């Protein structure tokens, strides 16, 4: 009587451990989660296989996801939609003065403001009002890749840094960019 | 030519009697409950459910140790058994742990149904029910059903876990493979949404007809105690076919 | 602690179950057969055996329907699908189609037999054959166990060859891959001694063990008209455990 | 009334084979799921491996 | 003989109940961790898909 | 000492930097 009560009691108990033992230690639920992103999108000339939902990596770490690859027929090139993060990728509250007091260091060098249009404060001035939001770890002399890990691994994204006066702001697009190699890309390459 | 008469009288009376039992499910899903129609639906997830724990729990077992034992025979030839984790838990998540698992529900608590309600209708128990003005369909027929749709989706995940659970035993702890490339195989290969949801919907599908088949073989019977076991045969029979044949229909459109 | 008696009065009445079906087979199988033994084989080869060819032909395509489909969605994504016609004729060879189809042998035609043994016991067609002196093992029981050791691994073998046929029908003639390259992945990596016949003596052992239990389920049962369904479900849930019990005691053997 | 018994099952048969040809067209297997599709061709020198139902 | 009737009831819900321990600490959901362990460090430039819980 | 830094390290050599330098 009062074992038919709570003999499915117990087993509503089993199916609540082998349900969340299937969620968050085998499936991957709690490893994907966008902490506050935002999205950005490029323009490529071969997506050989870069599926949705993939991975994009900066440094070899997972910064972002991919969202959308249709053809922009226009010009007859591929259009990929990825959203990073906004805590891997931007500079947080405390961050906003390392990026001024880095402004100021590289880019605002009396050698490197007497290479440009004269004057005393405007781009001093711009330097505190286009550099405190809207803006990401990403220097924009970085050109976003499409590559594999291995020699049977899904197709990834990866973005190679370097220089970068300038900062890619919000929904911008990626300047350069390469396609993926296979096959028919190597062997009439190799010669 | 009295055979081929014979053969085709025999599948227009099984045409006629899919007709009753689609008229039957559709007299009990289509009723507002009676009052005290809970508290025979609790005590009749412990007949269906409960008892099924031991037998499902341990083939789970069975089936995860021959999984990971040859998964490792044949990836071990191509060097590559960082994908061992992958292939264990797609095997069982979206193909095995939905169909073997009504292969066994089939047996242990579908034919048991059949025996239960077909016991009640040669001893006339149901047609005593009737003329005190119960109907035996929302009384007796309709808690078994809905034991037999929420009592077998509870027990594919315990299927499937449990599988994984013991694939893990002999593959990481007998065979000697990396622990952390066994689960990290898993997350990125194996989504939620695709696979252990499409694994659950898959087994709804299944849950009805090993269910809505088991209960009308027993309330259709001929009251006979030769006439009833004649019933728990033909009830192994047609589930097992309509689980294997569900099956690609619901591959096809899944992951297609 | 009653339940923990009651518990320990459960597990050793049926221990004591085993040492009587122990008993029985020593009985049967050590002893010249009566005049008049072979005309009864053949008879009852055509109730275990021919009727239960409908059940595994047909779902043995189904199966192959699946291992197909699933198989390419798989290979497709390392390119790799030369090895579709291998990992089809891989898995049924030595796993599925000894497993699988012991498994609906159990519930057709292995349930069959303890509702056809168990209704003569209630209704004294037993008792009444032993006070002529015609003993009832050797007159009935013994050409049901014979038909049931020799029907299964002749089935075992119709439901590996309609699998690779269905599973040649999705993969080659409705997904589109090489014919050629179909065929010829197969007869490098699937050997006859190591494979067909380990696929063969794997259903041996299964045959045996789901026909010892059927049949002494309906030789003991208890005289009641739901007592005999009660064994019915006994038979089909014993079976279903030892075959995936030798499973992996027979692949770790075979495939080790 | 057994006609009608028939009848509620002829209707169900029919049914199912009416899922049947919906399912094996839109898992792409059956038929053409692409829309208004125009046809053109081309001539190689040497095309190997290369079935229908390419990309 | 209720004694023997009562030591096989313990002697299987032993096995009944240690056997779940045994399939709770090997499916990693309880403990898993080493003894005595410490934590370094270091800092590369360009880890090439090095997941967490790696050897 | 537990809980320093080991700072002497490379990179991963990957495919598409390797056999763009295999050429």
């Amino acid at each position: 009587s009062r074992t038919s009560e709570l003999a499915v009691g117990i087993f509503v108990i089993i199916f609540g451990i082998a349900l969340f033992f299937l969620a968050m230690k085998v499936s991957g639920l709690v490893g994907t989660n966008l902490s506050d992103g935002y999205t950005m999108k490029a323009q490529f000339d071969n997506v050989n296989g870069l599926k949705p939902r993939a991975k994009v990596t900066m440094s070899g770490v997972t910064i972002g996801r991919v969202d959308s690859i249709t053809l922009d027929p226009v010009t007859r090139l591929a259009t990929v939609t990825f959203d990073l993060d906004g805590k891997l990728t931007s500079f947080n509250a405390e961050q906003l003065k390392e990026v001024q007091k880095n402004a100021l260091d590289e880019l605002r060098y009396s050698s490197d403001y007497t290479q440009a249009t004269p004057a005393q404060q405007k781009t001093m001035e711009q330097q505190l009002i286009s550099n405190m939001n809207s803006i990401t770890s990403i220097d924009e002399d970085a050109y976003i890749m499409v590559a594999t890990n291995g020699l049977l691994g899904e197709k990834y994204l990866k973005i190679v840094p370097g220089g970068g006066l300038n900062y890619l702001k919000r929904g911008d697009t990626i300047s350069n960019t390469q396609g993926t190699m296979d096959l028919e890309d190597l062997i009439s390459k190799f010669i | 030519m009295n055979t081929i008469a014979w053969l085709g009288r025999l599948v227009i009376e099984r045409i006629r009697g899919i007709g009753v039992a689609a008229l039957m499910l559709l007299q009990i899903i289509f009723s507002l409950p009676s009052a005290g129609g809970f508290g025979r639906f609790v005590y009749q997830m412990h007949r269906v459910g409960v008892m099924s724990l031991l037998i499902i729990t341990v083939s789970g077992l069975f089936i995860g140790l021959v999984l990971g034992l040859q998964g490792y025979s044949i990836l071990v030839n191509v060097g590559s058994e960082s994908m061992l984790g992958t292939m264990v838990s797609l095997t069982l998540l979206r193909e095995l742990a939905p169909v073997v698992a009504a292969l066994l529900f089939a047996g242990r608590a579908g034919s048991a149904l059949t025996a239960e309600i077909g016991s009640m209708k040669q001893s006339e128990q149901l047609a005593s029910m009737e003329m005190i003005g119960v109907d035996p369909l929302k009384q007796i027929v309709s808690p078994r059903l809905w034991a037999g749709i929420v009592s077998l989706p509870m027990l594919t995940v315990i299927f499937a876990a449990i599988g994984i659970v013991g694939g893990k035993l002999v593959g990481v702890d007998f065979l000697g493979v990396d622990e952390g490339s066994f689960w990290s195989g898993m997350q990125n290969n194996v989504q939620f949404g695709h696979d252990v949801v499409n694994g659950i919907i898959k087994s709804i599908v299944f849950a009805l007809l090993c269910t809505w088949i088991a209960v009308f073989q027993g309330y259709a019977c001929d009251p006979t105690p030769e006439g009833i076991a004649t019933a728990m045969t033909r009830t192994v029979v047609y589930s097992s076919l309509c689980v294997l044949g569900f099956d690609f229909v619901l591959t096809a459109v899944m992951f297609g």
